[PDB]
């Protein structure tokens, strides 16, 4: 914060790529300010990123590991199909703590995503007859 | 009718008819911080991201586009 | 959400522009 990660914000959403860049190696040698600040509605840069689905900032910042959280579950519900094929491979929630990505993959009827998360293989629970 | 019943009060047919609270607020204060917090993230936030397009953004776009060509063509020459 | 990325898209190449102009 401190309009000093308020630039980085702004940054991120309005599309720049350079200045982003910049201001990630800039904070990394000053510790300046937190990459992973949640200033206006508890939004990381990277979920930012992702509701924008603009991809370069997204694997931009998957080098810069910053911390990923449950943006798979962000993704996976934004249905944006780029997300989820970077996260695939390598503290209180909004989500239930019973949903797993394929549960909410599932809720969500987009043959993309199913497909990939049996291709890397997953079992949903299944329930107890009554 | 139920919450009628729920209480000792009548407990007999008509026929046989004859600190504590600061330790409560202080957990009750985090419940409701946790309630607003999810309520505001998920519904008044999640949910303006759903409503019908107007002539606003029509107007927006084209003034963005038509703004892009004046600074190129500025920068051109 | 179209919007949102129409939007952003057109500001990206315009930022990616003015950077390679100078």
């Amino acid at each position: 914060l401190s309009t000093q990660e308020k630039s980085y914000l702004s940054a991120v959403e309005k599309g720049d790529y350079a200045s982003v860049k910049l201001a990630l190696e800039e904070a990394e040698i000053y510790f300046k300010i937190n990459i992973n600040c949640i200033d206006p509605l508890g939004r990381t840069a990277l979920l930012i990123a992702i509701e924008n689905e603009n991809l370069e900032i997204i694997e931009l910042l998957l080098s810069f590991n910053v911390y990923v959280g449950d943006a798979l579950l962000h993704a996976i519900r934004k249905e944006v199909v780029g997300a989820v094929e970077l996260l695939l491979n390598h503290q209180f929630s909004d989500f239930t703590p019973d949903i797993t990505p394929i549960i909410l993959a599932a809720h969500t009827n987009n043959y993309e995503i199913i497909k990939m998360l049996v291709q890397k293989g997953v079992s949903v629970p299944q329930p107890h007859e009554v | 009718l139920w919450m009628s019943y729920f209480e000792e009060g009548g407990t007999l047919p008509p026929p046989f008819n004859i600190a504590e609270n600061v330790r409560l607020n202080h957990q009750y204060q985090e419940v409701l911080r946790n309630l607003v917090k999810r309520y505001v993230a998920a519904m008044i936030r999640d949910a303006k991201t759903e409503e019908g397009l107007t002539e606003e953004n029509f107007k927006e776009l084209k003034q963005d586009i038509s703004s892009f060509r004046y600074e190129v063509i500025g920068m051109m020459k």
